[PDB]
């Protein structure tokens, strides 16, 4: 039941800081560690620095000593990682991990949090349906889906039914459009005989942009 | 700082095939040397610490040997939902360093997509423009073509397509096309149409529509 | 060495042989408790802190 829950996606402009948080549980706080590593483009996964979370210890990368702010709060089992002076190079996946038996093993990992670095204008996304109709069933299946269109920067998430349907879900990656603003789809398929019994909606969240959607996705 | 050098890069192997990874460390490391799994959009997860040890719920396919500075990752019968990428970490001196990652395809029968076509909604229709999407489900291999007509009129310019990473259940890859244009546009023509060619398919699939019915 | 030192524990370590035990308690350094026996030989080995064998050469030690 270890659990290491983060902060979500951030979009900063280039100069600002972002103050990521990982809040823990399932285990006593105190007598672990927690690490913070980045993921970004081309450098495979790269150690930014950690901190003993029952006190006394904290290092930092030379990569990022000087930038990087990491501290804890036993009260709310939680630890922070700041990075400031930020630049469009900066932007990547963030993830907090507890330690093993020690800092030389992550045991579990938080989910992780994308920071986009971008001097362009943050854009929620519009919500289409993909129907379901005659020309997306066949042999039993029925295909329908949402488009999630012209959004800045990534992340876009998407679930079906909050959750519960998951099964046959396609979320494809994002198309980069030539305005610069982003793409998704997110796709089920579905018996064809349930089209008319059954509520698929598709919720969809564009954290930078505060944009919450849920759009009921009914057959043409 | 200790460099670690992960071997080889990519690799493609089949449902119960034996994988192996191998990690080279600048220096000894001592075992202090853990591998993790990742899959594409999710956090890494710990397969094995101290060079051996496997870590709680891990399946037994998963082992892991070495000393000194060369440690290696087996996956004695490979399983769909081992579709991932693969790092290892040495943490004998700090700062703690990770491999570049091993990509691990997974290679297996041919498998025909299923295609399905979607009109613009009139919501987005009403906002001055027309996406038309074109879904291909749950093939095997990746190559595939998708083709738009307009008319007839063989489109080129107006669309932009995504493919899925491999499945974590059957290997297989989807792939969504959208064809974009103004509203003004989308209302100048009848019938809509994406073509697919496929390795599974004995012919090319068209999925189309007449704009309005 | 901010770092566990026993990656695995020893088996068949008397009382006979063993100079010292060192008992290092969970921490910073290690998230589990460590037990060292130094040898007469100067060797260091590895124990399992929860054998009762362990438990029963440190308390034949105190006496």
């Amino acid at each position: 039941q270890v659990q290491l829950v983060q902060s979500g996606a951030e979009v900063k402009k280039p100069g600002a800081s972002v103050k990521v948080s990982c809040k823990a549980s399932g285990y006593t706080f105190t007598n672990y560690w927690i690490v913070w590593v980045r993921q970004a483009p081309g450098q495979g996964l790269e150690w930014m620095g950690d901190l003993y979370s029952g006190g006394g210890y904290t290092f930092y990368s030379e990569n990022f000593k000087g930038r990087v702010t990491m501290t804890r709060d036993t009260s709310t089992s939680t630890v922070y990682m700041e990075l400031s002076s930020l630049r469009s190079e900066d932007t990547a996946v963030y993830y907090c991990a507890r330690s093993g038996y020690d800092r030389t093993w992550f045991a579990h990992w938080g989910q992780g949090t994308l920071v986009t670095v971008s001097s362009a204008s943050t854009k929620g996304p519009s919500v289409f349906p993909l129907a379901p109709s005659s020309k997306s069933t066949s042999g039993g299946t029925a295909a329908l889906g949402c488009l999630v269109k012209d959004y800045f920067p990534e992340p876009v998430t998407v679930s079906w039914n909050s959750g519960a349907l998951t099964s046959g879900v396609h979320t494809f990656p994002a198309v980069l459009q030539s305005s610069g603003l982003y793409s998704l789809s997110s796709v089920v398929t579905v018996p064809s005989s349930s089209l008319g019994t059954q509520t698929y909606i598709c919720n969809v969240n564009h954290k930078p942009s505060n944009t919450k959607v849920d759009k009921k996705v009914e057959p043409k | 700082d200790i460099q670690m050098t992960q071997s080889p890069s990519s690799l493609s192997a089949s449902v119960g095939d034996r994988v192996t990874i191998t990690c080279q460390a600048s220096q000894d490391i001592e075992s202090y040397l853990s591998w993790y799994q990742q899959k594409p959009g999710k956090a890494p997860k710990l397969l094995i610490y101290y060079a051996t040890r496997l870590a709680d719920g891990v399946p037994s396919r998963f082992s892991g040997s070495g000393s000194g500075q060369d440690y290696t990752l087996t996956i004695s019968s490979l399983q769909p939902e081992d579709f991932a990428t693969y790092y290892c970490l040495q943490h004998g001196e700090s700062p703690p360093t990770f491999g570049q990652g091993t990509k691990l395809e997974i290679k297996r029968t041919v498998a025909a997509p299923s295609v399905f076509i979607f009109p613009p909604s009139d919501e987005q229709l009403k906002s001055g423009t027309a996406s038309v999407v074109c879904l291909l489900n749950n093939f095997y291999p990746r190559e595939a073509k998708v083709q738009w007509k307009v008319d007839n009129a063989l489109q080129s310019g107006n669309s932009q397509e995504s493919v899925t990473e491999q499945d974590s259940k059957d290997s297989t890859y989807s792939l969504s096309s959208t064809l974009t244009l103004s509203k003004a546009d989308y209302e100048k023509h009848k019938v809509y149409a994406c073509e697919v060619t496929h390795q599974g398919l004995s012919s090319p699939v068209t999925k189309s529509f007449n704009r309005g019915e | 060495e901010l770092r566990c030192q026993c990656l695995q524990t020893l088996q068949g370590i008397h009382l006979k042989n063993i100079q010292s035990v060192k008992v290092k308690s969970p921490g910073p350094h290690c998230a589990q408790t460590e037990v060292i026996a130094t040898l007469k030989n100067g060797q260091k080995a590895c124990l399992n802190p929860a054998s009762p064998m362990v438990k029963k050469i440190i308390e034949k030690m105190l006496k």
